[PDB]
């Protein structure tokens, strides 16, 4: 019998893929106040728990 | 063993990036630095062999 | 979190004109207006699932 | 439309200065083709618009022209241009040709 | 380059498709491929019919006179849309069907005039093929509200130069439509045919499928669709006959077992993928080389 | 660029030929064709020609009403139907290509020849 | 109703169709596709101002109005008010290929009839694509004393209900094939009458949810 | 729920002219066709998704 | 450096590499990123770098008490950095520690 | 106001980027600034 206890965890950088590093992109992004935070919180609470 | 190597290594997916040589890089970036540069992090194994 | 992110989502313009409904109809006739819209209905139902 | 070529016939030396003439009986303005046709072969286009000087043939050719009268020129008659020629207008789509000008080496 | 595999066997094919080297064993949905020469069908209700040709012309000639340049853009140009009466305002459409023509009038050699389609939703040519309107009125200026067609004059080889546009005004609507050409003998009411792959133009709507008679004696109507929108049938408005619609190239699904295809679930009766042998399973067709006599 | 003739040969009096002419090398839709003939030892005579989508088509008064030019755009070729032949009809035809290419939704003008095609004979 | 006196039936208070009627020949109307089997949400004229028999009851209908004159002794609850649709049941293979349907307007008369000899379409323009000999239809325009007939499309071979709304829309077998804008009245004054004609209801704009099966 | 919602997506236009991918192209240009069906092919991926 | 290297547009950090590819004169990835580019006239091969990659904080008790990097330097102020298999540690800690 | 926060040091950054007064233990990213002083680099096939 085989069972997973394990998944390789990722984490993403949401800044960075989204904008690639431009400046002016990281401004227009903050207007979208909850758009990176709920992304990062949720691929960071599950690989800690 | 069997069950790791001589069932498919997994070289062409989830390897843990090595981030020591990608921003000194002595060559062109490989698959694995290359994902970093987009922000992708790829965490070391939870289950240490 | 997914409340705040709910919330936040209604302030986004989608690529219309505006984010308010009212403010579209009172600036645009019948016909082009309805095509802007259509672009906030599309973007608050994927907000949705 | 008619069109008239002069001289019908004619020679020269090689290295000559051949002239031939095209008249349209009416104003073709600058609507004319220059075509050339070795015995046994099909045309060639050597001059469009009456001066356009095309993409294959040696500079060696000339055109000019308008309105009524109109003038093919061989700067130096190589024995390679031995062949008739002809002027054919186009400024109206029941287009017609000349009658043709043969030339000769001696 | 370390190695390579040519997208020429039904085999190779899916492993292309499925951008992969090797494919695990299971089941993979493919397609055939489509006929390339499609017959037109087209279906239409009679309605009040009168004609209107909207013409533009295009001419344009160089500066005569001591400088003849070829490559140089032209300076005079006329440009006419027929019965455009300037003051009036735009030309608008009032007959049920209207054809679009352009008469690329220069008689310059290796010059020739188009026309493109700016920021309108449809172009000048592609308006002839059934295309409904409310309203539709061009004009040699702009109007307010409408969409702005370029005129480009184009010499082989060179750059080309815009000469002009055409402004155009329309709204949505059922009154209107555009069509090819009149042409004494063909009649674009009812000319379809059938068991055939065909691109179809039936009351409005705009497909490629195979057309067949069926049964149904369905009173309402004279179109139906299905759930997405896609024609599923109609019925010819003088017999009442209905015919069904079908799509000329449904999916089959391939069996792949040891980097191999073993066998193919078809809809019909068909040696389909080079099997040689078919049977008849409930709900499909199954083909595969295979003898049937094993256990496992 | 290629143009190749074929269809020649000798019929009687009143008879019909179906002349053809294969292309290739260049886009066959965009641009407009006419067949020239060319009488035993005379001048060069057009005789039809027809634009690239090949709704308007034009014949001299020689051969009006007698002949009548086609175009296949699918598979590159063109044809001359020729119907109620006379004498003075026997001629080289040959099959030319203009040298303005043009939108396949237009109509418009030709004249300048820049290829032609070998030429077949036909005698009557 | 054909006698069958199932299709004839007495409008409910508010003008409320029974719960138990068969619906037959009350088609939904449309003006593009028409649903097979589903269940689906529309606009349909099927709120009844009142509703009377023709097929066996007598009093012939003649010309009927959208303001209420030239009913009939309608049955069960009946209301005044402008209609906006009349709905004619035709009993079973009726065809429209003789007799005339009359209508007025604000500006004159018009008639609808249909037919395959030139001598009674007069001049007529017909498209260069028809069938000869194949039944086409067209209309009457009288202003007093001039005549515009016109031709306006073909109908199928047999109809059984013919819907007109007072804009002109008009509805055969449930889908919509002409608009001849206002009209006051009509008259289906077609042939075999009294026995062509099954029921006759004022009716109007009604939110509904239908449950259609067979397109039915 | 699933099957009925994945099936009435595809009456959507997602921005674009028309949701028949023929419709758009018997009314423009090649090159300008598809800038309209890339809006349906993001559209139905999405969906899909 | 701002870069236009072959009608190419970016922001990065360009330095010489030791490889040795011969097909080509641009190299890009899966996400259409340039990663590096030859020099037809001189022979080598320049690699390319984002000028700002992502690094992790470690915060315990509302301070930032350590940072993953991907060099080996005292970034954010640490005075102390040790190696690690796969990245680098910095942070004051003495490491006189067992939970 | 009640109170204010300024973005200056390391873990205000943080703090300001998650929109929030409170952080709770864990790992997170971050990117350095970019350098506005960037100079100009251009290579080009020679023609
Ligand atoms: C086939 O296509 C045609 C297109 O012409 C459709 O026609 C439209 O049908 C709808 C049906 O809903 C019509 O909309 C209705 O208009 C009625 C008009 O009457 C009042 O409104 C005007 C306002 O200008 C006044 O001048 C007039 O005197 C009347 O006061 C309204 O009755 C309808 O809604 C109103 O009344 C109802 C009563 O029950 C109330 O419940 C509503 O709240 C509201 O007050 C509605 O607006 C539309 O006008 C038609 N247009 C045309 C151009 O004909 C066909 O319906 C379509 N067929 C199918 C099967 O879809
Ligand atoms: C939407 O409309 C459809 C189409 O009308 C409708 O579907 C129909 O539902 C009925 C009732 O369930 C089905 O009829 C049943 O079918 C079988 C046939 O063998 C019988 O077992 C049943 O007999 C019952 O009813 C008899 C009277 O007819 C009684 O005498 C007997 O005791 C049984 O109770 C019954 O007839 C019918 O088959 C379908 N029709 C179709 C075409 O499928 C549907 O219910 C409607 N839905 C809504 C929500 O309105
Ligand atoms: C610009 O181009 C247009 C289009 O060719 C020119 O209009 C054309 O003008 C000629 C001369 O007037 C017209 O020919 C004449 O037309 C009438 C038709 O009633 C007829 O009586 C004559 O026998 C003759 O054929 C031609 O039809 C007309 N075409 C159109 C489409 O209007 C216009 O003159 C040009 N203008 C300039 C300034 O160059
Ligand atoms: C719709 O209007 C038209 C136009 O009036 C009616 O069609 C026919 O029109 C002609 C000419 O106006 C009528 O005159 C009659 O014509 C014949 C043929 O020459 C001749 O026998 C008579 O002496 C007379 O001139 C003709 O009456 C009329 N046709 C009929 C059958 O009456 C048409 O009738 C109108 N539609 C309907 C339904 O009435
Ligand atoms: C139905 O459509 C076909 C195809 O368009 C029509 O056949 C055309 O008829 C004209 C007139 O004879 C020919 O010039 C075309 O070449 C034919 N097309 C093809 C593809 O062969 C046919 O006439 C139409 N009408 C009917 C009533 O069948
Ligand atoms: C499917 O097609 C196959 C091949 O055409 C049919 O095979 C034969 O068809 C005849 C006539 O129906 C039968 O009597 C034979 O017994 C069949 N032989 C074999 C070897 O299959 C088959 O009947 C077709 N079936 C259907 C349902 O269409
Ligand atoms: C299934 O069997 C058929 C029998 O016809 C095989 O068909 C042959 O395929 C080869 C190429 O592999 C051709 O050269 C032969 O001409 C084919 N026919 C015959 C009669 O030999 C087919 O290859 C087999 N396919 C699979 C997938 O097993
Ligand atoms: C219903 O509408 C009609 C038409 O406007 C009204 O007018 C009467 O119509 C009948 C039949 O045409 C004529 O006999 C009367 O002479 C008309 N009366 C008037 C005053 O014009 C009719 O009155 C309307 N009925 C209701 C109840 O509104
Ligand atoms: C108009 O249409 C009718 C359709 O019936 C044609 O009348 C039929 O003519 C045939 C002989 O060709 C008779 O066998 C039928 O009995 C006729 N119908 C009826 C109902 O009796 C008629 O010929 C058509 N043409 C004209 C000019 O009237
Ligand atoms: C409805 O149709 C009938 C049948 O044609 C018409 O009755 C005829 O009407 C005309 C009117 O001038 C009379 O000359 C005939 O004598 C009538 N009788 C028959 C047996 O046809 C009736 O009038 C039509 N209704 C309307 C309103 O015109
Ligand atoms: C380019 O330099 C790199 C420096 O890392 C070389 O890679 C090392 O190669 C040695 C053997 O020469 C190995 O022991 C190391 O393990 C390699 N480095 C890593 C990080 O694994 C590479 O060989 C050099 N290549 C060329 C072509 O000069
Ligand atoms: C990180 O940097 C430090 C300081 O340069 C390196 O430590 C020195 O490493 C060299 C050999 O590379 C030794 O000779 C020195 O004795 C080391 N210590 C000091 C204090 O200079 C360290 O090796 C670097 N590590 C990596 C992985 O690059
Ligand atoms: C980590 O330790 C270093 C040790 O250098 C601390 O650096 C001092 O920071 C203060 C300000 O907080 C400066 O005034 C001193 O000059 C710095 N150096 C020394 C030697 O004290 C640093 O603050 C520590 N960081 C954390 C987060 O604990
Ligand atoms: C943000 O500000 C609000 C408003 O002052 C704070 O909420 C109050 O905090 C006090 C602390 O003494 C409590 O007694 C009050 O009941 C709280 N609510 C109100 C409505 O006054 C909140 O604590 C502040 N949060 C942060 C993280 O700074
Ligand atoms: C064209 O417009 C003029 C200017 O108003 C007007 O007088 C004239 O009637 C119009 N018609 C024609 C045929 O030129
Ligand atoms: C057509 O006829 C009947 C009645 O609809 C139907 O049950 C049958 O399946 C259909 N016929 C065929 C040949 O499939
Ligand atoms: C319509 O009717 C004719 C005559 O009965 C019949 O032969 C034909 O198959 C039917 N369909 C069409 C499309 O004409
Ligand atoms: C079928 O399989 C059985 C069992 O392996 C074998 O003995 C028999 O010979 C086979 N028959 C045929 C016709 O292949
Ligand atoms: C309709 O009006 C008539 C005439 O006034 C009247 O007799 C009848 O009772 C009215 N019905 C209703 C429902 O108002
Ligand atoms: C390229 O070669 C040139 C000329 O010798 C030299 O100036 C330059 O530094 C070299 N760069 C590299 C990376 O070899
Ligand atoms: C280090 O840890 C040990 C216990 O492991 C403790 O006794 C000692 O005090 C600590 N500090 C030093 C400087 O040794």
């Amino acid at each position: 019998e085989y069972l997973q206890i394990t998944s390789t965890p990722i984490v993403v950088d949401c800044s960075t893929y989204v904008c690639n590093g431009n400046v002016r992109c990281v401004e227009l992004l903050k207007q979208y106040t909850s758009a990176c935070k709920t992304i990062e919180d949720a691929l960071r609470n599950s690989a800690m728990l | 063993d069997i069950l790791f190597s001589k069932l498919v290594t997994s070289g062409l997916g989830t390897v843990d990036a090595d981030y020591k040589k990608c921003t000194k890089g002595l060559s062109i970036a490989d698959l694995a630095c290359a994902q970093y540069y987009n922000g992708i992090m790829v965490l070391p194994g939870v289950a240490d062999a | 979190n997914s409340l705040n992110h709910l919330t936040s989502q209604l302030r986004q313009n989608f690529q219309a004109i505006s984010s308010s409904i009212q403010a579209i109809y009172d600036r645009l006739d019948p016909p082009q207006a309805d095509q802007q819209v259509d672009r906030l209905i599309t973007g608050r139902l994927a907000a949705l699932n | 439309i008619q069109m008239t070529q002069s001289p019908s016939s004619l020679s020269a030396s090689v290295g000559d200065r051949v002239t031939i003439t095209c008249q349209a009986s009416q104003d073709i303005t600058t609507y004319l083709n220059w075509y050339q046709q070795k015995p046994g072969k099909a045309p060639k286009l050597l001059i469009y618009d009456a001066s356009n000087l095309e993409t294959g043939v040696p500079s060696r050719f000339s055109g000019s022209g308008s309105g009524t009268d109109f003038t093919l020129t061989i700067s130096s008659l190589q024995p390679e241009d031995i062949a008739t020629y002809y002027c054919q207008q186009y400024d109206n789509l029941f287009l017609t040709f000349g009658g043709g000008t043969k030339v000769e080496i001696k | 380059i370390a190695n390579i595999i040519y997208c020429n066997s039904v085999i190779n094919r899916l492993r292309c498709d499925q951008l992969s080297f090797d494919v695990p064993d299971g089941f993979y949905s493919t397609s055939p491929i489509q006929p390339v020469e499609l017959p037109v069908s087209i279906v239409s209700l009679p309605v009040y019919h009168k004609h209107t040709f909207i013409v533009l012309y295009v001419n344009f000639e160089h500066r005569r006179g001591p400088g003849k340049c070829y490559n140089c853009r032209p300076a005079v140009i006329n440009i006419t849309l027929a019965n455009f009466n300037e003051t009036k305002g735009p030309l608008c459409v009032d007959t049920s069907h209207f054809t679009t023509q352009f008469v690329d009038n220069v008689k310059l050699a290796r010059w020739s005039a188009s026309i493109n389609t700016g920021n309108c939703p449809f172009s000048f040519g592609k308006v002839n093929n059934f295309v409904k309107f409310g309203s539709v009125c061009f004009s040699l200026k702009d109007i307010p509200g409408g969409c702005a067609m370029p005129i480009m004059a184009n010499l082989v080889n060179s750059k080309s130069h815009n000469i002009g546009s055409l402004y155009v005004s329309w709204s949505d609507g059922d009154v209107i439509t555009g069509v090819p050409k009149p042409v004494e003998g063909v009649s674009s009411f009812m000319n379809v045919t059938l068991n055939k792959c065909t691109k179809y133009n039936i009351y409005d709507v705009s497909g490629v499928g195979v057309i067949r008679i069926s049964n149904d004696t369905f009173l309402n109507g004279i179109t139906y669709t299905s759930t997405s929108g896609n024609l599923l049938g109609f019925k010819d408005v003088t017999n009442g006959t209905i015919y069904s619609i079908t799509p000329c190239n449904p999916p089959d699904q391939l069996v792949v077992y040891q980097q191999a295809v073993v066998g193919a679930m078809l809809s019909e009766n068909f040696t389909s993928y080079g099997f040689s042998n078919v049977v008849e399973m409930p709900k499909f067709f199954y083909a595969s080389n295979g003898t049937y006599n094993c256990t496992d | 660029v290629q143009l190749v003739e074929s269809g020649g040969g000798l019929v009687q009096p009143g008879g019909s030929l179906r002349l053809s002419c294969a292309a290739s090398g260049f886009t066959f839709s965009s641009y407009a064709m006419s067949w020239v003939r060319q009488a035993p030892g005379k001048g060069l005579e057009w005789v039809s020609a027809i634009i690239g989508s090949g709704s308007n088509t034009y014949y001299a008064d020689s051969v009006k009403g007698r002949f009548t030019i086609s175009r296949d755009n699918a598979k590159n070729t063109l044809y001359l139907q020729m119907n109620s032949l006379r004498a003075e009809d026997t001629a080289v035809y040959y099959c030319a290509k203009d040298t303005t290419p043009r939108p396949l939704y237009s109509s418009g003008w030709y004249g300048s020849f820049d290829y032609w095609g070998q030429g077949t004979p036909v005698s009557v | 109703c054909v006698g069958h006196s199932e299709n004839v039936f007495a409008v409910e208070s508010g003008g409320y169709i029974p719960s138990n009627f068969a619906f037959n020949n009350w088609f939904l109307l449309t003006n593009t596709s028409s649903v097979v089997d589903g269940v689906v949400r529309s606009f349909q004229p099927l709120l009844l101002n009142c509703l009377w028999s023709v097929s066996g009851s007598q009093f012939t209908t003649g010309f009927v109005y959208f303001n209420g004159t030239g009913r009939g002794a309608c049955k069960g609850f009946y209301s005044n008010a402008s209609s906006d649709v009349i709905r004619y049941n035709i009993n079973f293979e009726e065809n429209l290929r003789r007799g005339t349907i009359l209508f007025k307007t604000s500006y004159g008369a018009v008639v609808f009839y249909c037919t395959n000899n030139t001598l009674v379409s007069g001049d007529a323009h017909i498209p260069s694509g028809t069938v000869l000999g194949n039944f086409y239809c067209f209309v009457n325009t009288t202003i007093g004393n001039e005549t515009t007939s016109a031709f306006v499309g073909a109908l199928p071979k047999t109809v059984r209900e013919f819907v007109i709304s007072r804009t002109g829309h008009f509805y055969i077998n449930g889908y919509r094939y002409f608009s001849l804008g206002d009209v006051e009245a009509v008259n289906f004054n077609v042939t075999n009458a009294a026995t062509t004609v099954c029921t006759v209801a004022l009716a109007s704009y009604a939110d509904v949810l239908v449950n259609v099966s067979q397109t039915a």
